């Protein structure tokens, strides 16, 4: 899945 | 009393590498342990934590009788050839999740298939907020995330659930309940990775063994094994023998 290859991860608090 | 698992390499005395699990037969002496090592002398926490300050040192392990297949995630360089050679040559032993994003469906595309489809970005925050998701992020402004659902259906039908995901995943799926094999691959030096991966520079090489040997710090805690080999094909051998060896029924987890 190319979108997925591409992300800016977000920290999950906490 | 008293099982530990080494989140350093020592070398010596009883050697032992990060990942090792030891059975510390005795405690006594402030500055060194006697252990065993469940497949000699050792630094005491207080010692080995006096030595790094100047941290990783030991954490406390115990066994489990899981009742589910154990979720795997690879990281390091190499994380990328492995987990493809894993999925493709065994695909009747792992299984990959279908994945949530805010996205709009495309023509072609198939619910379940391609993507869990959510029809709104709020809706997707409040589940990350309410730590529905093992790992979230944003490409173009939408929200793409890998549910603890999702990687529980593949725990529970008896199929390894090969992750890609960074290692912040590894600590959500503690909390889950879904204890994953969490294997590093350590790369012994610039000239090791550029052996293993003709295509890149010695500048680009650099990066990728810099960035490894911070990954390793960040999440030291977090790892069940590390492997090391001067080949790929040694590097994924070991890897296979992790898996199986940490698969139980019965298992290694935090204490």
């Amino acid at each position: 899945r190319q979108d997925m290859e591409q992300l800016d991860l977000i920290k999950i608090t906490p | 009393s008293l099982y530990v698992r080494a989140l350093f390499d020592y070398d010596p005395g009883l050697p032992f590498k990060h990942g090792d699990i030891l059975h510390v037969t005795n405690a006594s002496d402030d500055e060194w342990w006697q252990a065993r090592r469940v497949l000699g002398i050792v630094p005491s926490k207080r010692r080995w934590e006096r030595k790094m300050r100047a941290v990783l040192s030991y954490e406390a392990v115990q066994r489990l009788s899981i009742n589910y297949t154990r979720p795997v995630i690879i990281l390091g360089p190499l994380k990328d050839r492995i987990n493809d050679d894993l999925i493709s040559e065994y695909p009747d032993k792992f299984g990959s999740c279908v994945p949530h994003t805010t996205r709009p469906k495309r023509e072609y595309e198939v619910d379940g298939r391609d993507y869990h489809f959510v029809s709104s970005r709020e809706q997707m925050e409040r589940d990350i907020q309410n730590h529905l998701f093992i790992e979230a992020g944003q490409y173009n402004d939408n929200l793409y995330g890998t549910s603890v659902a999702s990687v529980r259906e593949v725990a529970e039908k008896g199929k390894h659930c090969i992750l890609d995901v960074s290692g912040n995943a590894i600590k959500r799926l503690q909390v889950a309940q879904l204890y994953p094999v969490a294997v590093f691959i350590k790369p012994k030096s610039v000239d090791s990775v550029m052996e293993m991966n003709r295509r890149m520079t010695e500048e680009q090489a650099k990066k990728t063994y810099e960035r490894a040997i911070k990954m390793e710090q960040e999440f030291g805690e977090y790892f069940t094994g590390v492997v090391q080999g001067d080949t790929i094909e040694e590097i994924y051998s070991k890897v296979k023998s992790m898996i199986w060896s940490q698969s139980g029924p019965t298992i290694w987890v935090p204490s």
